[PDB]
RNA sequence: UGAAAUGCGCAGAUACCGGGAGGAACGCCGAUGGCGAAGGCAGCCACCUGGUCCACCCGUGACGCUGAGGCGCGAAAGCGUGGGGAGCAAACCGGAUUAGAUACCCGGGUAGUCCACGCCCUAAACGAUGCGCGCUAGGUCUCUGGGUCUCCUGGGGGCCGAAGCUA
RNA sequence: CGCUCAAACAUUAAGUGGUGUUGUGCCACUUC
């Protein structure tokens, strides 16, 4: 929460949205956003566009807190994927070292009809 | 499993007993300080405060040995798997080298000759009793204390058992015989293993009488009864409930709960 | 009588007055169901690859034995029971099979 | 599983020869040793169906051998069948 | 590329402890490299893979790592 | 989600860190691959166990092949008794679509799916090819066993094709 | 401007329904 240097920003990429966080060095949410901090609703959601809006949003709020240097950890396969890390070299924001994080089972919970 | 009948009477074809392939062939109680009478069909005042008792078979208690603490790292062979006819499993009348002779619930797994004890530094081996600061994590457990210097009191019903989640503080966390998700005073004893007898569910009285045996009298319906007697008193034909679903003193009967809001056991349990 | 490679974890954040006091609870144990201890190893402490316990330390023990199978399982049970013995994985020793001899 | 030795102990309580190894003598008496090595495992192992089928095999061969050993010469096989305890 | 196991030297495939040898057919991603990055058998891969997962579950070879710089 | 809506959320959800419960299923290896009589069989550990293959030419000495009837195994769904229930999910309700939509699509959802014990005995139970044996060019890829080995020699899985077969 | 209706009309080779839009009170399925 307070006013901190390093940090960590969250890709969540989903397909219909997408969405991300900053969060101090130890992993609580200091900032987020969105597709919908973005206003775009439904498939919007799922647009780069909305992602650098969305990233812009995250990390712009960061620079109110202080944020500079950042880590990057991401998950998902959203079509804002790169470009909300992309999005996040344009921000002024130190992205200090990016990671792909996005979950995957060695196969054990059934999936839905799909 | 259990014994079935052919159907040579009604009442019988359906009607099983269970195989007492685990009774040590043994019929005569411990008559040593084991088996004092019992008696009561109801209250000190005259009354009635339990509906549908008596006609039993004439019991005799058994003494059993619940707190087993009082014998500490005293083996004792065990002796007799015998019938209880006051519990939903078997006893195990064990013997210490102490000379002594006592009886305990018989849990799951128990053979004629274990060299079962009590107290913590015993092995974690089913049919030991100890305090659950020995006993790690998810082992089986019966016959459980509640607090401590106090005595076992559950988990003693034919096959039931609770199971440890884990520790914490001074506590150890059972899932009771229910699922009921509760802390127990790490202090307490309990009992490897789960409850013998557990195949007895699977049996079907019967009969009415086998019912009458066991002592449980013919209960009568609420709306068989009149508008004098209980609620569901309309009797106008096979009539429905007037509502809601109500006991013979007036209390709704399905899903009304009971317990005590603020019992001070509340804050050790979960769920 | 058979050959296994019985492997064992420690509790790393514990001294060795303690820990002195741990492998003797294996010895003991061992020696209860016939376990005839053959070369013993032993690496301490280390940098584990994922967490276990939550703390990425644990003290590796290492034995192989000679003993009756059919209680093969029944060591390896004993041996977890302890709550500072935190890993245990009995095996059947088996012969180098070369690669790049 | 077996032990060799435990096996030999076979051989030579059956072996109508020394350095015999085929002698359907020492083929029926060692199926046997199979069979019940076998059947007490299913006894406790009901489930194991798979290993019925060998249960059934060896027996079929058993009793082929058995029926050559007794179609051949009868006195050899009632002196077999009774050191085996078979044929109940 | 490279071959892997044209790399190190004489090393018994079976001993579920020589970290820095195993880990060598790790993948920087955590995953049980394939055959055409290894040069290994058809033999020869499936008890690596054995011995893989035996000091997998000894806290000695790495589950997953998530990948680095992207 | 084709777009949405029902749904969920200022009861502070979505996303994120940590701790715990729970179940099922085994990512990478992993495959044109292995095994099984068939149904079928994937974390790993141990124990119990069937079958199978090669080398030695040692052993018995035609004891073989098939097999009506019988006997056993037999995916899945299903059924009885009891336990279990995270995910998925007929039925079931809801959103949309549609002239209508008991369907496709989506949100929720129970039996079931999982365990034991029993019953069920079905199938595109398919190689749609009963089994055993001898015979009739080779080429190439793979799995596996033996042999001083750019090679032969057995076994198993594919493709291509001598002869022949075939509507 | 929005909402319901019975027709004229338009979309299809045709039919059907739908719908489009005016008028009115306030692409789907099928062709013996």
């Amino acid at each position: 929460k307070r006013q901190v240097a390093s940090g960590r920003a969250y890709i969540h990429a989903s397909y219909n949205n997408t969405i991300v966080t900053i969060t101090d060095p130890d992993g609580n949410p200091i900032t987020w956003s969105s597709g919908g901090v973005i206003g775009y609703k439904g498939s919007r959601k799922g647009t780069p566009y909305a992602a650098q809006l969305a990233a812009l949003d995250a990390a712009k709020k960061a620079m109110a807190y202080g944020m500079q240097s950042v880590d990057v950890i991401v998950r998902g396969t959203g079509a804002g994927r790169e470009q909300a890390i992309r999005a996040l070299q344009a921000s002024g924001l130190q992205v200090k070292s990016i990671v792909d994080d996005t979950p995957v089972p060695h196969n054990g919970c059934r999936p839905k009809k799909k | 499993a259990v014994k079935k009948f052919k159907p040579y009477t009604p009442s019988r074809r359906f009607m099983t007993v269970a195989d007492f392939s685990e009774i040590t062939k043994t019929e005569p109680e411990k008559s040593l300080v084991k088996p004092l009478k019992k008696t009561g069909g109801r209250n000190n005042q005259g009354r009635i405060t339990v509906r549908f008792r008596g006609g039993g078979h004439k019991r005799l208690y058994r003494i059993i040995d619940f707190k087993r603490w009082d014998k500490v790292g005293i083996p004792a062979k065990v002796a007799a798997i015998e019938y209880d006819p006051n519990r939903s499993a078997r006893i195990a009348l064990l013997h210490y080298v102490d000379g002594e002779k006592r009886y305990i619930i018989a849990p799951d797994g128990l053979q004629v000759g274990q060299q079962v004890v009590a107290g913590p530094d015993a092995p974690i081996q089913v049919g030991n009793a100890l305090p659950l600061r020995f006993i790690p994590v998810g082992t089986v457990v019966h016959a459980v204390e509640l607090e401590p210097k106090k005595g076992a009191k559950l988990a003693r019903a034919a096959g039931t058992s609770a199971q440890i989640q884990g520790r914490e503080g001074d506590y150890v966390i059972l899932r009771l015989p229910s699922g009921e998700l509760r802390k127990v005073h790490g202090e307490c004893y309990a009992t490897v293993g789960a409850v013998g007898n557990a195949d007895h569910k699977n049996i079907v009285l019967g009969k009415a009488g086998r019912s009458r045996w066991l002592g449980r009298r013919p209960h009568v319906r609420g709306a068989a009864m009149n508008p004098v007697d209980h609620p569901h008193g309309g009797g106008e034909g096979r009539a429905p409930r007037g509502r809601p679903p109500a006991s013979p003193w007036g209390w709704q009967t399905k899903g009304l709960k009971t317990r005590k809001r603020r019992k001070p056991s509340s804050r050790f349990i979960i769920a | 009588m058979r050959r296994y490679e019985v492997n064992i974890v420690l509790n790393p954040n514990l001294d060795q007055s303690q820990l002195a006091l741990e492998k003797e609870i294996i010895q003991r144990a061992l020696e209860n169901y016939g376990a005839r201890v053959e070369k013993v190893e032993e690496l301490g402490l280390r940098r584990l690859a994922y967490p276990i316990a939550k703390d990425p330390q644990g003290y590796f023990l290492w034995y192989q034995v000679e003993m009756p199978e059919d209680r093969v399982n029944d060591l390896a049970r004993e041996l977890r029971i302890r709550d500072n013995v935190r890993r245990v994985m009995v095996v059947k020793s088996q012969e180098p099979f070369l690669a790049n001899a | 599983p077996i032990t060799k030795e435990e096996k030999q102990k076979v051989i030579q309580e059956f072996a109508r020869f020394p350095g015999d190894t085929g002698s359907t003598e020492v083929q029926v008496a060692l199926l046997t040793l199979r069979i019940n090595r076998l059947s007490e495992h299913l006894k406790v192992h009901k489930k194991d169906h798979h290993s019925h089928r060998g249960l059934l095999m060896m027996v079929g061969q058993r009793r082929r051998l058995l029926r050559y050993l007794q179609r051949e010469d009868p006195e050899r096989y009632r002196a077999l069948i009774e050191k085996l305890g078979i044929r109940g | 590329k490279a071959k892997v196991k044209a790399t190190l030297g004489e090393f018994d495939l079976r001993d579920y402890r020589n970290v820095e040898v195993l880990k060598r057919f790790l993948s920087e991603t955590g995953k049980i490299l394939p055959r055409r990055r290894t040069g290994l058998s058809a033999k020869e891969q499936r008890i690596l893979a054995k011995t893989i997962k035996r000091a997998r579950i000894l806290g000695l070879l790495p589950f997953t790592e998530k990948l680095v710089r992207k």
